RNA sequence: GACAAUGGUAGGAGAGCGUUCUAAGGGCGUUGAAGCAUGAUCGUAAGGACAUGUGGAGCGCUUAGAAGUGAGAAUGCCGGUG
RNA sequence: UAACUUGGGAGUCAGAACAUGGGUGAUAAGGUCCGUGUUCGAAAGGGAAACAGCCCAGACCACCAGCUAAGGUCCCAAAAU
RNA sequence: GAGGGUAGCGGAGAAAUUCCAAUCGAACCUGGAGAUAGCUGGUUCUCUCCGAAAUAGCUUUAGGGCUAGCCUCAAGUGAUGA
RNA sequence: ACCGAUAGUGAACCAGUACCGUGAGGGAAAGGUGAAAAGCACCCCGGAAGGGGAGUGAAAUAGAACCUGAAACCGUGUGCUUACAAGUAGUCAGAGCCCGUUAAUGGGUGAUGGCGUGCCUUUUGUAGAAUGAACCGGCGAGUUACGAUUUGAUGCAAGGUUAAGCAGUAAAUGUGGAGCCGUAGCGAAAGCGAGUCUGAAUAGGGCGUUUAGUAUUUGGUCGUAGACCCGAAACCAGGUGAU
């Protein structure tokens, strides 16, 4: 702003005596190199919503996913080593689209190490289900234990 | 849009002669001016000249009314400080009968480029003989 | 879907910007007027008043005082006691739990507004004259 | 985000200069001078559009009067006669037939005189 | 369909055009993007296309979100030229 | 065909001419202060030569269609020598 | 002529409000500081509906305010309006 | 969901530099060949600068004053028109002459006729001889934080709801019930309570008995902060000056 710019303390010329516009500083907005009035300022954009309304925003997303036949249930993932090719094959066998979201009952280290370099594939836990992730994904793959945990913990 | 317009390629102009024996100066001038402008033709066009030529004989022997012999004065200025001249209508009739008729008629015509040209078709002669016999002028009866 | 998002109808409105040409309706003077104190940047007068004649809150006298030892009681009516089943004990430890008293300021006072139509026992700090007979009309007792 | 100007101010001013093609001197070159002339041109056209109808009606009447004077009768007397017979022909059609078929106009003149 | 209304300063209310960035979806481009110039084109307005020259590498479209979002005047500031 | 009540947001506190009843001035002022109407302000179009306030009349856009108001019909200049 | 002294709430003045770096009824530079301005100037895209006032009271007030009168939007009662 | 060379630090270049002042002190303008220097061997005009060929390169009007290259402004050639005429320079009508389009009841020019005293600001009232602008281009003015009220949307409903903190990707989600609003008012207060105060006396009167709110957010307005922007004569504090 006007005070932040360096210099511009004196008065460029006297108030009257010559034919020129009256000026007070060399850093006024109309000048070239002066301060900016009503620009952007650092702040935050986050805000909150009642707790009862957050639960409805997730159940609605899950229901919208299940109406379009985009929710399938599989057994556990007994991966012994992180292999991307094996996950690609099991995705092809299940006949899943390019975008897919898979949940696990806890943080599965072997499942998470794989499938994290294939475009359009993301992994979340049962507790940390997002609203953006469910809407963004094209198909949902859930394990039965994680499905029960979601049914119980989530209302 | 089917209104007819006249141009320079389909206009016929005629010559008429009018005698000024025993006629009021202003009443003769009022009817003559309507002939030079072509207002009596059915193909009248406001932006094209459609008038007819007019010859006026016997500029003298024109009659006034009332005391206009000595009570009608014409003024003019020479664009110099204090220079103004005057002359009566009676004096002007016998010193220059032609200029008296021209000024009255020309003051009844619009002062535009076309109006300044339509007034060039008027011919005034003091006597009773005109030298325009090569044309075909016809006697005109006043309305 | 993230590529078809529609907000609730009648829940969003575009703001108004002034000084952006004469066709908008607030171009030159931006809704201020001409040549006044209120037409300058920096506001007008104080919300109460400024200058002029005497303000209203200056020509009226002060009234009363305040008590340091003031006590305020949380009031529970008879109709609000119909939730508890008949023949049960009611305690300030139970009214707070049941959701009737959210903030117990200095005690529980029972006011006789409504109809009891029950056979319960209730104890509280203070009772009103009307609420005393209504509890004992159909049976029961009250303890202070 | 900083929204800087460009390709919007120039595209809007060149439309005004194009509308001023054919003007004298700087009135077809400078935007500020040319903008004022375009507003004046629009105001003139609105006024002249309605004034154009009066001018053409006065032209038909002048031509009708001249053609009627050759039958020893006036314009204000001719139009009164036609309405008595209920001819119901406007000035535009009266003028066109008075120069194309001079014999056709003579029939209408006789009918007006018959109705007095 | 039938009728009725539509001049406007200060000022109140509503529907819209255009610019920059972001998310998602879907496209164009060395067989030529943005920008620049011309044209006799389209809509009720702010405005939108197409063709041809130059140009040599990026850019639109749909729905939403945000704002350093629109210039003819301040004896305005800087540069160029009468 | 409008009035009243409760709520959100304003602007305005320099007015002018004409007709009419008065004060003041000098039965002066395009003077000044009041009451009662019209217009301008914020109103373009026609008439008064031109001329905010006088007379007629209130423009949504387009037409080379008709009848009227105020004022007019010898020429400029449309309409009765 | 050379070397030195007196500094701004202050110096010097055979006294004129005269001089203290082309400026002096109180020097110059930087900060408080974006001092205050009931005062002039300026305030950027487009369309549709409605549409004023220049009055009364009070005022350290008279070219500034506040309440009332007159304008606009929404929700209510229902012949209360001319 | 920060700038992109008038922007972003005053400074993208050897900038606190040039430059200005005795001194304290003030304080700039300047970015771009091409992928690769392959930066024009050689011929012609001179004293040289420059230019025309040839050659390198996809391109030399990319030739180092080098990416694109608008306007003001300055020059050359051409189709129509102009030396009797009184002009806010246009608009409506209109012959004549020259062309041929985004192919449409087409384009350029203009002998004549009618109407017509720029724009903005401020004013009862402005063509005003009241103010402002030489012209073109760029920049240049109601914003944000925290509270209050009102309107719309949404979740729950005699109930509604979190704060700081902890965990979690600076991540939007769980925990956290200190706290706040409402469900009951009246009175200066003790106090009473669907009824209270005044009053000897609900005798009358005042304010209540609607006894549906509450959390978040779009829009309008207000308050505290410079609060739509530019403009003083002045005041205080710390220093520099008797070349």
């Amino acid at each position: 702003n006007r005070s932040a710019v360096s210099g511009g303390g004196r008065k460029p010329w006297k108030q009257k005596g010559t034919g020129r516009a009256r000026q007070g500083t060399i850093r006024a907005p109309q000048w070239r190199g002066g301060g900016i009035v009503f620009g952007p300022t650092p702040r935050s954009y986050a805000y909150k919503m009642p707790k009862k309304m957050r639960r409805l925003a997730l159940r609605s997303a899950l229901s919208f996913k299940v109406q379009e036949n985009g929710l399938t249930v599989v057994d556990a993932f007994n991966f012994e080593a992180p292999k991307t090719k094996e996950f690609k094959n099991v995705l092809s066998t299940l006949e899943q689209p390019k975008k897919v979201l898979v949940v696990t009952e806890n943080e599965d280290v072997n499942v998470e190490l794989s499938a994290r370099n294939i475009p359009g594939v993301q992994v979340t836990t049962a507790q940390g289900l997002n609203v953006l992730d469910i809407t963004n994904a094209d198909s949902l793959v859930i394990t039965e234990a994680a499905a029960k945990k979601v049914e119980e913990v989530l209302g | 849009r089917q209104t007819f317009m006249a141009n320079e390629s389909n206009i016929e102009r005629k010559w008429y002669v009018i005698d000024a024996e025993g006629q009021t100066l202003g009443r003769l001038s009022s009817e003559v001016a309507s002939i030079l402008r072509g207002k009596n033709k059915v193909t009248y066009t406001p932006h094209v000249d459609t008038g007819d030529y007019v010859i006026v004989i016997n500029a003298s022997k024109i009659e006034f009314t009332g005391n206009k012999e000595t009570d009608k004065v014409y003024y003019r200025h020479s664009n110099h400080p204090g220079g103004i001249k005057s002359i009566t209508a009676g004096e002007l009739r016998r010193t220059n009968p032609e200029r008296l008729i021209e000024n009255s008629i020309k003051g009844m015509l619009p002062s535009t480029r076309l109006g300044e040209k339509q007034g060039k078709k008027l011919f005034v002669y003091g006597g009773a003989e005109h030298p325009h016999a090569a044309q075909q002028p016809e006697n005109y009866e006043l309305r | 879907k993230l590529h078809e998002l529609k907000p609730a109808e009648g829940s969003r409105k575009e703001r108004n910007r002034v000084g952006r040409g004469v066709a908008t309706g607030n171009g030159k003077t931006s809704g201020r007027g001409h040549k006044g104190q209120k037409a300058r940047s920096g506001g007008g007068v104080r919300p109460g008043f400024e200058g002029g004649q005497l303000p209203l809150f200056r020509r009226l006298p002060k009234r009363g005082f305040t008590n340091i030892n003031r006590k305020e009681y949380a009031i529970v009516n008879l109709d609000q006691l119909n939730k508890f089943e008949d023949g049960t004990e009611v305690t300030p430890a139970l009214l707070v739990e049941s959701g009737v008293v959210k903030n117990e300021k200095s005690g529980i006072k029972i006011l006789g507004n409504g109809s009891l139509d029950k056979k319960l026992t209730v104890k509280a700090h203070k009772f009103s004259a009307s609420a005393a007979e209504a509890i004992d009309a159909k049976g029961g007792a009250h303890e202070v | 985000p900083r929204v800087k100007g460009g390709t919007v101010t120039r595209a809007r001013r060149k439309k005004t200069i194009k509308l001023a093609k054919g003007y004298f001197g700087s009135k077809h070159t400078l935007y500020k001078v040319a903008k004022q002339q375009v507003m004046k041109s629009g105001q003139y056209a609105f006024r002249d559009r309605r004034q154009r109808k009066r001018d053409f009606r006065k032209l038909w009447i002048t031509r009708i009067n001249a053609a009627a004077r050759q039958h020893e009768m006036s314009y204000s007397r001719l139009m009164n006669g036609l309405k008595k017979a209920g001819i119901d022909i406007n000035r535009k059609m009266l003028s066109e037939i008075a120069i194309s078929d001079e014999k056709a106009f003579a029939q209408l003149v006789t009918k007006a005189k018959d109705a007095l």
